[PDB]
């Protein structure tokens, strides 16, 4: 389950197998050639799978990873305030390592990174409601502040098909670059880091979709190659 | 403290058993039931979240289980399978006392024994052998004399763990009614009589 606290959460369980994720169509970070992006995004109305939480899903870090991920603003509820799966990116998931946190809430990408204790079960909520239950928790539970090293907010650019995103780390620095289009990019932040990341997550977005509405969460990731020369 | 009492301990097939709390703690952050000796995740039956009045289930869910704002859990037919230890497990902020377990047992009801008998009209001096047959595998094996225990004595013999009984010379006083009987800690059944009349 990468992440060791027990969250109390308002979501069910169940012990269902998981499809494999469905695939696509001096120092320098690439994608490969003819590479394949896999789609990691989750999605349930009612409950999380106990099968979500580990590999293929759960995945190796490595050199970082480059992103596209639709915007589901569109196709969400009334009151719904996030459009697309929070990702996670870290290495033990615990309150003696640093994880990257990027969550969208409406306007704007909370970036955070800090020591978080992260669920066992971590997830998302399209439409978060909880009847003022402060006890209550998604992806975290924290009952000291913790440490962070970067909480910053950016903008979302609220209409526009999809993201991209690219994500690595050098030098023990964490890089993280945003963009609404694939002819542009732009430096979203950076942060030194003490830990090395080696894994990361897309937290299973779950929403109770009106009408008869095709939920398609997509969060499609390849990997990034390192070379240096 | 929080102790916890099977109602019914022994549980026939497809009746129900309430596992009866007492007496959960006042304020809590939410409370689990799981399958067997655990708080493993994946053997979670149902859960609740006191302050938000709501229930969940979990992977060892079959259905039929109601989990109550009182802590207990109502299983609603049992099937040998659903036989065993359940943990009750308490979190408050955030500490979670594991330390609620029961232990229940199911069993089948038993049917009629037959009981089987060499010469029903025996000789005085002469060996009888009576056989309780039966389809209960597991069921405990008593025998009947006149309605009362039979009196095991000295020359009398039973063997295939209390299948056959064998008396040698039967002396008059063992003329009357014999019957067996097999208990199971939920059910018993009396065998049809047979009737030794020594002559
Ligand atoms: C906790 O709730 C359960 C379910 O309501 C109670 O179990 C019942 O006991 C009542 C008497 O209070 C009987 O009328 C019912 O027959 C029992 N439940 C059945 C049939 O499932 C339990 O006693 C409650 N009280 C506690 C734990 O103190
Ligand atoms: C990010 O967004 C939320 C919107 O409510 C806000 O509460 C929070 O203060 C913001 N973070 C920063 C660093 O401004
Ligand atoms: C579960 O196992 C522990 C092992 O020490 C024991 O203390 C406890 O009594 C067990 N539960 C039972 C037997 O119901
Ligand atoms: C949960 O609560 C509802 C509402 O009282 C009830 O109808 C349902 O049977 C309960 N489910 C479980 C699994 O305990």
């Amino acid at each position: 389950y990468i992440g060791d606290f027990r969250c109390i959460q308002l979501v069910n369980s169940n012990g269902a197998n998981v499809s494999a994720p469905s695939i696509s169509t001096l120092t320098g970070y690439y994608p490969v050639d003819g590479s394949k992006f896999r789609n990691l995004a989750l999605t349930g109305t009612n409950s999380v799978s106990l099968s979500w939480f580990q590999p293929p899903y759960l995945s190796q870090f490595n050199d970082g990873i480059f992103a596209k991920v639709q915007n589901l603003k569109t196709s969400t509820p009334s009151g719904a305030t996030a459009y697309f799966p929070t990702i996670v990116i870290g290495s033990l998931f615990g309150y003696t390592s640093y994880t990257v946190v990027i969550e969208p809430y409406n306007g704007v990408i909370m970036a955070s990174v800090c020591q978080y204790t992260i669920c066992q079960l971590p997830y998302t909520d399209c439409k978060p409601n909880t009847n003022g239950n402060k006890l209550i928790g998604f992806w975290h539970t924290d009952v000291k502040p913790p440490i962070c090293v970067l909480k910053r907010n950016f903008t979302l650019n609220v209409n526009a098909d999809a993201f991209y995103f690219h994500f690595y780390q050098h030098g023990g620095t964490f890089y993280a670059y945003y963009a609404d289009k694939p002819s542009a990019t732009t430096f979203l932040f950076s942060v030194y880091i003490g830990d090395i990341l080696t894994q990361y997550y897309v937290l299973p977005f779950i929403c109770n979709p009106t009408a008869g509405s095709t939920f398609a969460p997509r969060y499609w990731v390849t990997p990034l190659v390192k070379r240096q020369y | 403290e929080v102790t916890i009492e099977a109602v019914p301990p022994q549980v026939a097939e497809d009746n129900n058993v309430l596992l009866l709390v007492h007496n959960l703690p006042l304020a809590l952050g939410a409370f689990a039931w799981y399958k067997g000796n655990t708080t493993a995740i994946d053997k979670e039956i149902a859960r609740f979240v006191p302050n938000s009045n709501m229930n969940f289930t979990g992977q060892a869910y079959s259905g039929r289980e109601i989990i109550y704002s009182n802590g207990s859990l109502l299983f609603q037919m049992i099937t040998m399978k659903d036989m065993g230890v359940y943990t009750l497990d308490m979190t408050d902020e955030n500490y979670r006392r594991t330390q609620a377990t029961v232990r229940f047992h199911v069993h089948q009801p038993v049917t009629q024994p037959f009981l089987q008998v060499t010469n029903t009209t025996v000789k005085e001096l002469d060996s009888v052998t009576l056989t309780c047959l039966s389809n209960d595998i597991g069921a405990n094996i008593q025998w009947l004399f006149n309605s009362q225990s039979l009196q095991l004595t000295e020359r009398m013999t039973l063997s295939q763990n209390n299948s056959i009984l064998r008396i040698d010379p039967i002396k008059r006083e063992d003329a009357g009614e014999y019957q067996c009987e097999i208990s199971n800690p939920v059910s018993v059944r009396r065998s049809n009589s047979i009737k030794l009349d020594i002559i």
